[PDB]
């Protein structure tokens, strides 16, 4: 799924096929380096892209004075009353008006969607 | 000609009193606006 880099010239490793043993190999074409491919998968395509936004959500967003905050929904980790909420804030997010909450109070940074 | 010269008798105008409704009507309009705001808030929360 990801991209692996060479350790000699630090170029990109492309998938190669080991004919003699029948195992997936990652061979850089800048040099002769070849390495064993652990994941055995090359490419993954989520065209419907059911991606989670909280992995793209940063904790310092809770410091924004322009964002609304409610004490209704508390933090799961630290149980703090006040939490800032906002929508997807992302394009190509299909049709989603759901709420992504970020817990306030310093060093918590917890986030959750409901 | 004849209608303008008759309006010379009756007269026509527009004024502040022509642009205000009864206090009951104002209360009804405010109640309708409040109900609309409550309904749209409920819709926003339901979509949330
Ligand atoms: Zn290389
Ligand atoms: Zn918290």
């Amino acid at each position: 799924v990801g991209i692996r880099f060479c350790q000699e010239c630090n170029n990109m490793l492309y998938p190669k096929e080991d004919k003699e043993n029948r195992i997936l190999l990652y061979a850089c074409r800048n040099c002769d380096y070849q390495q064993e491919a652990d994941n055995s998968c090359i490419y993954v395509n989520k065209i419907t892209h059911e991606v989670d936004e909280l992995t793209q959500i940063i904790a310092d967003v809770s410091q924004d004075p322009t964002l609304p905050r409610t004490e209704d929904h508390p933090c799961q980790k630290c149980g703090h009353k006040e939490a800032v909420f906002f929508q997807s804030h992302s394009a190509r997010a299909e049709d989603a008006m759901r709420l992504y909450y970020v817990c306030t109070a310093p060093h918590c940074g917890h986030r959750w969607t409901e | 000609t004849v209608i303008n010269n008759w309006l010379l008798i009756e007269g026509h105008t527009i004024g502040i009193g022509d642009s205000i409704a009864d206090s009951k009507t104002y209360q009804d309009i405010q109640n309708t606006i409040k109900k609309a705001k409550q309904d749209v808030i409920e819709v926003i929360e339901k979509a949330h």
